[PDB]
């Protein structure tokens, strides 16, 4: 066995995948077999989700996370997000599950049967980690693949059925996007938006014309930079900036993935556009806004004048002003006055929540939505007891938004730790002291004392 | 060549014998209904 | 070489588990404490002492099982199996919480056996007995919490019950009734525990990151040999790193390792003293000058007055079930509540 | 050498008494800004309407507080997650009423403490050390992000972040238990095992090394003088310490490798505190501790209480009393 | 204590004929109540309107009386306000609004009886806990 | 007097930090 | 190194497993039967799911007298029939 023990490889069993750093044939097989694990799970989970799925229950009541991802794409859903057909979920699960036997085969093949190194067999599929031009070429190859993937979403939205649109007028529906936002002041304007409250950076994207036109821009940028990296070598400022080794490139992707996981955690928590509340449940802000709506509606039905009702503190019990003066829901939900959702936006005038609209124009579908969202707030226990920590056992609910945000916080945190681990190790390995201090030339011993 | 019953044998069985008894008891408890 | 010296020979044989003279006390007392806990949490109820289910046999999980304390009407009774409460009936003894005092007393004498074992082995191998001295802190904590605390209170009922959620209740009881977070002896304990965990993390990372390259492997554990005279890591490099990062750094390895003894041991001893005060309800409950000001100025609010409102909530909401010997009927209108909730 | 080369040589200089470095050019002004504003606001800030309900909480020493009760109070619930610098306020008086200092302190501190982590990598790189001290510091740094930033983001308001004060810390803890049952969350339990274990292993490693110190001194002197700074021989007998501890428990429960020992000393508290940080950070999105309220039911259907139901009774009392004027509707949803 | 026939015997109508439910019927009713009703009615309260609970004495003072099986079954078909004055199917789940409350679509009369039996048996089991809220947890 | 006391002790601690860092007994390799 | 036989040598030998493929399942089945026959309730006095309360009892049978506590439990148990 070449490199499959600690004496020959330098790495113990518990760091045994580091024995593959300079074995590109087996290292390719590790990646292809692991790609098959991802695709296996995407297929197996979907079939599990579909086999447990009740179409007359909402998706968010059923512990589903992958069916809502398919439904948001426009597949299998009708107006308001009701499931009109379970066959697209069955196709997406089956095709992933079959394809993972394919990726599993070539992963197993390259990792046990194929050549341990690809360099002798092929100059095109071989690489040195230190060959900067080969590194940018493969980077360019994968950038093109990702840009085409972003245009696949555009093609779904424009030419192959559309996407589910929670903001579609007259209630949410699958809608073909015809005029995506191509204006770069809007698309790149989200990049300069503050991440703080009321702004929210890219998480604030609130319409599918911005989502589709952004993916047009991303798909063309990734194809352009793909072609750019195939046809260039890193400039001297980048050569003197970075560490050029496999562990270093891993660490850059680790920091990149950690940053993206934190972003997705905030996406699923706050955004009800690309994570529609009919599929994922109400957001945290949404349900708190929906409780204030529920008790405004009930008490105003009893005869209360909700605009003039003073709470215990002297703020309005139902309605109050935000610090810039917009009319907002009172109580603790004053913090969530930046929430925007299709059940609430009909009540909102130019200066905020309109008292005349609130008195007259609250439809029964809004009252049903407010009560349903208030009672499906993303709060629950680890054993999936719905509601506050003091609630009794009965309701079996943890919102998908809570599952998706918490999982991706954990993953993004540990990926930041992995970034720090591998980036520090790659620097020490390139500078040559990752195995410790040379006793015969210890650096501090030739530095002057601090005092 | 080695002995079979030592102090170590007793120390092991004072833990392991009741442990396997308790695990069988706790397994049976998973099938009780109210 | 009489019978005593022959017995002393056998007790101190180099075997897999050392026995020693201390093992006569340690081994049966520790095994009965552990075995009593596993027995009670698997099979024994708390229905007659607390009105609680507390075993796996009743339906509880690992987080909710406990060997619960005896009923408050037991007082500080030793609850011996042959004592006047059980009168020899094992089944009644279990139902009266006799397992709690069984575990607490065998556990106490077992801990005494463990420190004697630390002293005995240290004397036989020829090392200094600092491990026995550091173990006085867990002994001070067990004695103050499980013995001195209920002895100052009405009965053994108010000691911690041996169980995970039962211990969590004990934490919440000490907040709501004793305001134990406000106590400077607890605060000194927190600093000792979190300081010791800091010292554990910082010393282990520093050694592992100032290691000398003593081998060619990238996995560096093999480059230590247990018989080497030389240091495996650079004290000089470690000292320069921390002097520049943090301003101060250890320069004496012996003082460093003493300070690692001192910090969590002193912290736990400090926390034990505060619990001894809470045995008599000698709490650091209030700040009088803030209470005088808050009572006359209804706009004066601090986080301290906010915490006391939480404490009052804890007491009125938990006391009827947590203290079912008091027969508390608090009608719903007497319950302190905020608006809406 | 031009001025930029002379400047870069100074910044990354290993001969400075405290290492500056590139992370330090961010760490130094942000931490100074956070410290100065903290000391001023702790001494002299006016009361702060933390809950957005025109009910200002006095945090400073000059306004009644002592060291224990004092706090820099988290910013107003009316602000939420909105960025509130000084220049957003119409006056300094308004900024102080709404809890402006808190946002300034925590943002500067978290930026500076992140750069403290990078500075720990940076110096170890300059000194030729191995780089993973900063990974160990990521455990308390993540905890600080958890209570000051991640928990406010999930709950929608910096009013819910941990206050910068001793009693405010306890207020944060009690309310968190009321709403999340953190004691019943296994990530906090792993966190407790981290710090209890860390304190145990600190005392254990300290005592075992002190127990096995080689005799170099007389009775009339401190034993610490038996060690000289920079000496090459080890100052204790690790074989004697392993011989003790391997007989206290059993031989294979004791480390005979000091590198494996010291890695275990790093790994146990750090992983546990990492899990404690992920406890807070995932309870930020309301995935709470285990709920066994009314889990045990008799044959008729009577609830048989457990210790978990007793915890719930305490949690209810904290719940109904916290922020006693702030709730208008029957569910505390954030 | 056991879930005897006397516990499982609830009023069927307003006159006074009783029905003794089976343990299978009560346990199916609890499952369907959790499935369709406990998101607002957990423990016998009403989360979106705490003034009106599911206590037996409260359902008795409803117009028409809902403190029997057929009264609860008619409410699950055609729910009203507490005085019976308005029909609230457009905001309350029922058989007649199963198109907007889709968990009500495949409910049988046997299912509606079982849910109605669970609402009547449960306060005989739990006492003041049912409809009491957090005070009695 | 209370506020003066607490600030005084705090200022003495910060002064102690200054002397402990900049006027420490210098660690000497021997 | 203290003279006893190594654990790796024992648990990998056939004679260990000839002995233990009987003793280990026998102890497990004995523990199972301790619960399934109901003996664990009788030995420990733990209430069965139908013997916490009398049929219309809402009150917990709390022991209130130290020296008559054995008699109170017995009285509480006679109240269940
Ligand atoms: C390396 C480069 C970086 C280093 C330099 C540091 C630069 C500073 C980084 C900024 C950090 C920002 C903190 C505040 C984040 C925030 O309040 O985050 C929340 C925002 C989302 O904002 C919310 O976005 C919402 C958008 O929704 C709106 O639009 C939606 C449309 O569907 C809905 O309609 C919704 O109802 C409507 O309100 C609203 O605007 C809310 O008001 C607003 O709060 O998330 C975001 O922008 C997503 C990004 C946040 C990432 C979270 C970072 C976590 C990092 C953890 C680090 C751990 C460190 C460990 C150290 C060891
Ligand atoms: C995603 C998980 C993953 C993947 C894809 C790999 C992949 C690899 N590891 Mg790594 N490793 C992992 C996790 C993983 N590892 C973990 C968790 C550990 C710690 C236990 C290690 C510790 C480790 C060490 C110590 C070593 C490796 C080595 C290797 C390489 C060769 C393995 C070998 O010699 O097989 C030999 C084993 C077999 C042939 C037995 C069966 C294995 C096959 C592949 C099972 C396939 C089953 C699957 C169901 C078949 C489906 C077929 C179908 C699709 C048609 C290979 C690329 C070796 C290496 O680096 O070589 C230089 C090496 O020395 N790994
Ligand atoms: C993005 C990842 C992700 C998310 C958000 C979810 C979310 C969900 N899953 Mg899914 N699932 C996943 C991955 C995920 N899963 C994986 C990897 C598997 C294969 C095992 C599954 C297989 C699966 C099944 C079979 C089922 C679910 C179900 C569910 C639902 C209920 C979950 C529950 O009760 O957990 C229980 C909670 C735990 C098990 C505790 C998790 C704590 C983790 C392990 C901590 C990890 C930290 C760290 C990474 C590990 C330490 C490393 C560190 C030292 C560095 C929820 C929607 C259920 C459902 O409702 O289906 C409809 C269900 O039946 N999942
Ligand atoms: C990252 C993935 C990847 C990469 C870089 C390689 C690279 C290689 N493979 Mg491997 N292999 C893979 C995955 C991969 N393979 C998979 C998934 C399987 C299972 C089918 C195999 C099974 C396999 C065998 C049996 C053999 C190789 C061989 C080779 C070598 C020559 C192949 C060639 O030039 O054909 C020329 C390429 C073409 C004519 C076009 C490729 C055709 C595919 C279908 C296009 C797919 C592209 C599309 C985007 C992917 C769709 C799924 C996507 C969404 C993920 C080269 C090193 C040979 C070898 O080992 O040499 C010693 C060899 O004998 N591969
Ligand atoms: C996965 C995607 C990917 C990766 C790994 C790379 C990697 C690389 N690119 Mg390439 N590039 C890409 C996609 C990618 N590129 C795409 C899609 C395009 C088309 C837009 C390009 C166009 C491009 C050009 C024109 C150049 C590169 C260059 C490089 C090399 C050095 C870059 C560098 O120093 O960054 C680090 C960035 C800096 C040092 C600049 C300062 C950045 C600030 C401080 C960060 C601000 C971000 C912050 C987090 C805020 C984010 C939100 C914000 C919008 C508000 C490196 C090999 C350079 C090169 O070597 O060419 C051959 C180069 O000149 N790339
Ligand atoms: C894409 C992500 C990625 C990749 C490709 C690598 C790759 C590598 N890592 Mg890195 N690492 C990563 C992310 C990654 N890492 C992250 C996120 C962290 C933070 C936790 C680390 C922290 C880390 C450390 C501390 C070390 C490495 C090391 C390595 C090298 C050897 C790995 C090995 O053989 O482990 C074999 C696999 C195992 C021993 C099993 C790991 C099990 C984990 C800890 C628990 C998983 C629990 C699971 C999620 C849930 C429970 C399920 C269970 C009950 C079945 C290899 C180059 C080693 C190295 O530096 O070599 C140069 C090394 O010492 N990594
Ligand atoms: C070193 C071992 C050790 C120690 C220190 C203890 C200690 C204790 N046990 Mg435990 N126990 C042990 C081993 C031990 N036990 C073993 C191996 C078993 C299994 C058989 C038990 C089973 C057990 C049960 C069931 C109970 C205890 C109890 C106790 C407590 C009270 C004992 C008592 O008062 O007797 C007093 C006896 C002596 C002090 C011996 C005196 C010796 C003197 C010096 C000589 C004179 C004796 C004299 C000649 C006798 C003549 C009688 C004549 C006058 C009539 C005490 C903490 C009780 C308890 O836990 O309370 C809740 C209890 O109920 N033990
Ligand atoms: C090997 C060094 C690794 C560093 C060790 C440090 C971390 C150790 C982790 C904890 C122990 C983990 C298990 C070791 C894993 C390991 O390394 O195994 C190795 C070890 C010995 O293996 P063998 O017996 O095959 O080897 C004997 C040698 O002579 C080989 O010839 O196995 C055990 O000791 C089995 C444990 C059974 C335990 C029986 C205990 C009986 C009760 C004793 C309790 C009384 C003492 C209490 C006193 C109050
Ligand atoms: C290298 C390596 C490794 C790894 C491995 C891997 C990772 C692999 C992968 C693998 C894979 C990744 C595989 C896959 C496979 C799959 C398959 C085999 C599939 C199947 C399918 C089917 C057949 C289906 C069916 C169906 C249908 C069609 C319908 C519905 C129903 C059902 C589902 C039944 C380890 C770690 C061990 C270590 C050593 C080395
Ligand atoms: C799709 C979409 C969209 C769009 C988006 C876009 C347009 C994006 C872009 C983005 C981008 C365009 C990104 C960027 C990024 C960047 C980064 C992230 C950077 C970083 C850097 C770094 C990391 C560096 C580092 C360093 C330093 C700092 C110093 C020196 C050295 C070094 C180099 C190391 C929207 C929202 C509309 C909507 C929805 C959908
Ligand atoms: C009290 C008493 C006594 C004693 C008894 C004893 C001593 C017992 C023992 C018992 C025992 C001695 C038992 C055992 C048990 C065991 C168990 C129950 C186990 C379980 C296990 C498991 C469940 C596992 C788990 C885990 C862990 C822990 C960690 C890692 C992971 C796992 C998952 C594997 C006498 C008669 C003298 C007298 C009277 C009273
Ligand atoms: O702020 Mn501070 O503590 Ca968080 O839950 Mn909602 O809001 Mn208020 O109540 Mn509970
Ligand atoms: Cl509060
Ligand atoms: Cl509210
Ligand atoms: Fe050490």
């Amino acid at each position: 066995a070449t490199n499959r023990d600690q004496e020959s490889s330098g790495f113990a069993w518990w760091a045994g995948n580091a024995r593959l750093i300079n074995l590109s044939g087996k290292l390719l097989g590790a990646h292809v077999a692991h790609a098959g694990l991802i695709v296996f799970w995407a297929g197996a989970m979907t079939l599990f989700e579909l086999a447990h799925f009740i179409p007359e229950k909402p998706m968010y009541e059923q512990g589903l996370i992958l069916i809502p991802h398919i439904a948001t794409l426009g597949w299998g859903v009708g107006p308001g997000g009701e499931v009109v057909d379970t066959f697209p979920f069955f196709v997406v699960g089956v095709v992933h599950l079959i394809s993972s036997a394919v990726l599993g085969f070539g992963g197993v093949y390259h990792a046990i049967r194929g050549p341990e190194t690809l360099e002798e067999y092929s100059s095109f599929f071989g690489y040195d980690w230190k060959d900067k031009n080969k590194m940018t070429t493969i980077l360019g190859f994968h950038l093109i693949v990702l840009g085409i993937g972003a245009l696949l979403l555009v093609a779904k939205a424009m030419f192959f059925g559309g996407l589910y649109d929670t903001w579609a007028p007259g209630g949410g529906d699958v809608r073909v996007i015809t005029n995506p936002t191509l204006d770069p002041r809007v698309i790149f304007g989200y990049l300069l938006k503050s991440p703080f409250g009321g702004e929210g950076w890219i998480v604030s994207v609130n319409n599918l014309e911005d989502v589709v036109g952004g993916h047009i821009w991303i798909g063309l940028i990734c194809i352009a930079g793909g072609i750019w990296h195939i046809l260039t070598t890193p400039f001297g400022w980048a050569r003197r900036a970075f560490i050029w080794s496999g562990e270093a490139y891993l660490s850059y992707s680790l920091g990149a993935l950690s940053m993206m996981g934190f972003i997705a955690t905030c996406f699923v928590w706050f955004n009800n556009t690309v994570y529609p509340s009919e599929f994922y449940g109400p957001t945290g802000p949404e349900a708190s806004q929906a409780q204030a709506m529920t008790f405004l509606i009930r008490d105003q039905k009893l005869g209360a004048n909700v605009g003039s009702a003073q709470g215990p503190t002297g703020l309005g019990k139902y309605l109050m002003r935000s610090p810039t003066g917009e009319i907002i829901f009172g109580g603790e939900t004053m913090r969530f006055w930046d929430f925007r959702g299709p059940w609430l936006e009909p009540l909102r005038g130019p200066n905020g929540l309109d008292l005349n609209k609130i008195k007259n124009d609250i439809q029964p579908w809004q009252e049903r939505r407010a009560a349903e969202y208030m009672t499906h707030a993303p709060l629950g226990s680890l054993n999936s007891v719905g509601g506050v920590a003091t609630e009794i056992n009965s309701v079996n609910f943890v919102s998908p938004r809570s599952w998706l945000a918490t999982s991706h916080f954990v993953l993004a945190f540990f990926f930041l730790v992995g970034h720090l681990w591998h980036a520090g190790r790659a620097r020490a390995a390139a500078a040559g002291f990752e195995k410790g201090i040379d006793r015969e030339s210890e650096p501090v011993l030739s530095m002057p004392s601090l005092d | 060549s080695y002995p079979i019953f030592t102090v170590r044998w007793v120390a092991v069985h004072t833990l392991a014998v009741p442990t396997i008894f308790f695990l069988g008891a706790i397994a049976a408890m998973q099938f009780i209904q109210r | 070489r009489g019978w005593f010296d022959i017995l002393d020979d056998w007790l101190k044989r180099d075997r897999f588990v050392f026995v020693g003279w201390s093992g006569i006390l340690l081994f049966p007392c520790a095994y009965l404490a552990l075995g009593g806990w596993l027995t009670g949490t698997t099979f024994v109820t708390s229905w007659y002492t607390h009105g609680l289910a507390s075993s796996y046999l009743e339906g509880c999980n690992f987080l909710t099982v406990a060997v619960s304390t005896p009923a408050n009407s037991m007082g500080h009774s030793l609850l011996l199996l042959w004592g006047p409460e059980a009168q020899g009936d094992f089944t009644r003894w279990c139902q009266l919480g006799g397992l709690w005092t069984f575990i607490a007393l065998h556990g106490a004498f077992g801990l005494i056996g463990f420190m004697l074992r630390q002293f005995e082995i240290a004397r036989l191998v020829g090392v200094r007995p600092y491990n026995a001295i550091a173990f006085s802190a867990p002994i001070a904590v067990f004695v103050s919490v499980f013995l001195i605390y209920p002895l100052g209170q009405s009965s053994w009922f108010f000691a911690p019950s041996f169980g995970v959620a039962a211990i969590f209740r004990f934490l919440l009881f000490f907040q709501g009734f004793h305001n134990w977070t406000l106590n400077p002896f607890h605060m000194m304990g927190v600093a000792g525990v979190l300081g010791g965990a800091l010292l554990c993390a910082i010393h282990g990372a520093t050694v592992e990151n100032t290691l000398f390259q003593d081998g060619e492997g990238a996995s560096t554990f093999r480059a230590f040999n247990p018989t080497q005279a030389e240091e495996t890591y650079s004290m000089v490099t470690a000292n320069r790193f921390w002097s520049q990062i943090f301003g101060i750094a250890f320069s004496n390895k012996r003082w460093l390792h003493f300070f690692m003894l001192f910090v969590p041991v002193t912290g736990l001893w400090m926390s034990a003293i505060g619990v001894v005060g809470l045995a008599l309800n000698l709490r650091s409950y209030d700040f009088i000058s803030q209470e005088i000001r808050a009572a006359e100025d209804p706009e004066f609010e601090t986080f301290y007055t906010k915490n006391l409102l939480l404490n009052e909530g804890i007491r009125a909401w938990m006391a009827p079930q947590d203290q079912p010997h008091e027969n508390f009927v608090f009608p719903e209108e007497v319950l302190p509540r905020g608006n809406a909730l | 050498a031009n001025l930029w080369e002379r400047f870069c040589n100074w910044v990354t200089s290993t001969d400075n008494r405290l290492y500056v470095g590139w992370f330090g050019v961010i760490m130094i002004p942000t931490l100074l800004a956070a410290t100065i504003c903290f000391v001023i606001a702790f001494i002299a800030a006016p009361p702060v309407d933390i809950d957005g309900i025109r009910e200002p909480v006095s945090g400073s020493l000059l306004y009644g507080n002592n060291i224990i009760t004092g706090a820099v109070v988290p910013s107003s619930n009316a602000i939420g997650l909105h960025f509130y610098p000084i220049w957003e306020a119409a006056s300094l008086d308004e900024w102080l009423y709404n809890g402006g200092p808190y946002q300034l302190i925590i943002f500067h501190f978290l930026l500076g403490a992140s750069c403290y982590m990078g500075r720990q990598w940076e110096l170890s790189y300059r000194l030729g050390m191995r780089p993973w001290i900063c990974v160990a510091y990521s455990a308390p740094l993540a905890s600080a992000f958890a209570v000051f930033l991640i928990y406010p983001i999930g709950q929608g308001s910096f009013s819910d972040g941990m206050p910068l004060g001793i009693s405010g810390t306890f207020n944060f803890m009690i309310v968190f238990q009321a709403e999340h049952n953190i004691l019943m969350h296994p990530f906090h339990q792993l966190g407790v095992a981290g710090v209890f274990g860390g304190a145990l292993f600190c005392a254990m490693h300290g005592s075992l090394v002190t127990s096995s110190l080689i005799r170099e001194t007389t009775e009339t002197e401190s034993a610490n003088y038996g060690y000289k700074f920079g000496q090459e021989e080890e100052t204790y007998n690790i074989v004697a310490a392993h011989g003790y501890f391997g007989r206290l428990i059993f031989q294979y429960a004791s480390f005979n490798n000091s590198r494996s020992l010291h890695f275990f000393l790093a790994a146990w508290p750090v992983v546990g505190v990492w899990f404690a940080a992920l406890g807070i950070s995932t309870m930020a999105f309301n995935l709470n501790g285990f709920n066994f309220n009314h889990s045990v039911i008799d044959a008729k259907g009577n609830v048989i209480n457990t210790w978990a139901d007793i915890i719930n009774r305490a949690n209810l009392g904290m719940e109904v009393m916290h922020e006693r004027n702030a709730h208008n509707f029957p569910l505390d949803l954030a | 204590a056991e879930l005897t026939p006397e516990v499982l015997t609830v009023p069927l109508n307003s006159e006074g004929k009783t029905i003794t439910l089976t343990e299978k019927q009560y346990l199916e009713g609890k499952r369907l109540f959790q499935y369709a009703c406990a998101s607002c009615h957990v423990g016998g309260i009403t989360k979106t309107n705490p003034s009106l609970d599911l206590r037996t004495e409260t359902l008795a003072l409803a117009t028409p009386p809902r403190d029997n099986i057929e009264g609860l079954v008619d409410y699950m078909k055609n729910p009203t306000t507490y005085d019976g004055e308005q029909e609230i199917a457009e905001v309350h789940p029922s058989l007649r609004s199963a198109d907007i409350f889709p968990k009500m679509r495949n409910l049988t009369e046997k299912d509606l009886v079982a849910i109605a039996g669970h609402i009547l048996v449960e306060p005989k089991i739990l006492g003041d806990k049912w409809g009491g809220g957090k005070v009695y947890y | 007097m209370e506020t003066i006391t607490y600030v005084f002790i705090f200022a003495c601690i910060i002064a102690l930090f200054f002397f402990a860092i900049f006027f420490r007994e210098p660690p000497r390799i021997t | 190194t203290t003279g006893e036989r190594p654990f790796s040598d024992i648990i990998t030998s056939v004679r260990y497993w000839v002995i233990h493929s009987i003793t280990i399942p026998a102890l497990f089945i004995a523990g199972w039967l301790f619960v399934s026959t109901g003996l664990a309730y009788d030995v420990f006095g733990t209430p069965r799911p139908d013997s916490y309360y009398a049929q219309e009892q809402r009150s917990i049978p709390l022991v209130t007298d130290r020296f008559e506590a054995k008699q109170q439990v017995e009285t509480f148990l006679e109240q269940l029939k």
